[PDB]
């Protein structure tokens, strides 16, 4: 999947990995993977290197897939931050239960307030951390 | 200390001998200092010498009390070894009686200094074990605390 | 007992080593063994 990866992000990844693809078939070795990770701006960890080796020789589309997975993780972190921030409608860290229920009823997901009534009750004013935990289950 | 080790070995049926065999249950190391190699006796004495050096490093000096202005006291009768050259007999067994100083009490300040020196010795042993681990790749030991 | 039979020595070896095989064993232990211990913690 690459929908998480943005057009600018995938273009930059392709530009960076064009050197690896210049070898003739895109078969990036461990050294090529290390250079690509260094050029990406973040040093890969041991777990990331092991995962890349297991998924591998590695390939330029495999590097694009890894970049897309990293972008998906970043988007998940951004969504967690948005859940922590926006759900605090009051802004003092304790959002009203009625306000939270009204916001949930008027949502794009078209969720049922009665169905999610138990989840809202479980979480007077629902804390922002409690709302984030309920959203993340 | 060698006599105490020999007594413990005798309690475990181990006895001194020229050759040490697991089947024979004989420990050549648990032998008298004169019977054993002089290098082994020197190495054994090196432990007490190192302890004394560590105590001196901690400004603690131990000197034997001179026999001056000391009242005479009754001494329990005991066997006296003749002042002559002795030759070790391989056939004869080892019957050691190491001294016991349970009745003698050390000074409380000396006890605290001994505890500190024991902690330092444990730290040194942990450093040696850490060097061995680094030779083997490194590790963490709960003893080195 | 099941962990001590095989799984615990593997965890001890991984801790001592702190390699690809070591990383795979560590990932295995953290994904299989200790989740069961956490589940059975109560």
């Amino acid at each position: 999947m690459a929908d998480q990866l943005t057009e600018e992000q995938i273009a930059e990844f392709k530009e960076a990995f064009s050197l690896f693809d210049k070898d003739g078939d895109g078969t990036i070795t461990t050294k090529a993977l290390g250079t690509v990770m260094r050029s990406l701006g973040q040093n890969p960890t041991e777990a990331e290197l092991q995962d890349m080796i297991n998924e591998v020789t590695i390939d330029f589309p495999a590097f694009l897939t890894m970049m897309a997975r990293k972008m998906k993780d970043t988007d998940s972190e951004e969504e967690i931050r948005e859940a922590f921030r926006v759900f605090d409608k009051d802004g003092n860290g304790y959002i009203s239960a009625a306000a939270l229920r009204h916001v949930m009823t008027n949502l794009g997901e078209k969720l049922t307030d009665e169905e999610v009534d138990e989840m809202i009750r479980e979480a007077g004013q629902v804390n922002y951390e409690a709302f984030v935990q309920m959203m993340t289950a | 200390t060698h006599e105490k080790w020999a007594f413990d070995k005798i309690q475990n049926n181990w006895s001194y001998g020229e050759n040490v065999d697991e089947e024979l249950k004989t420990h050549p190391m648990l032998r008298p200092y004169k019977t054993f190699s002089e290098k082994d006796k020197e190495i054994y004495r090196w432990p007490i010498k190192e302890s004394l050096k560590a105590m001196i490093a901690w400004e603690w000096t131990i000197e034997k009390a001179r026999e001056g202005e000391e009242e005479r006291t009754e001494k329990k009768k005991t066997r006296k070894i003749s002042q002559t050259a002795q030759t070790y007999d391989p056939r004869e067994g080892y019957n050691p009686q190491p001294p016991d100083l349970s009745g003698v009490t050390l000074s409380r300040e000396l006890q605290a200094m001994a505890e500190q020196l024991a902690e330092n010795y444990h730290n040194t042993w942990g450093r040696k074990k850490k060097q061995e681990l680094e030779a083997k790749g490194g590790g963490t030991h709960p003893l080195l605390v | 007992h099941v962990l001590d039979v095989g799984f615990l020595p593997d965890m001890r070896a991984a801790a001592s080593l702190d390699t690809e095989m070591a990383l795979a064993l560590n990932r295995y232990l953290c994904l299989a063994v200790l989740p069961l211990i956490t589940k059975c913690a109560p």
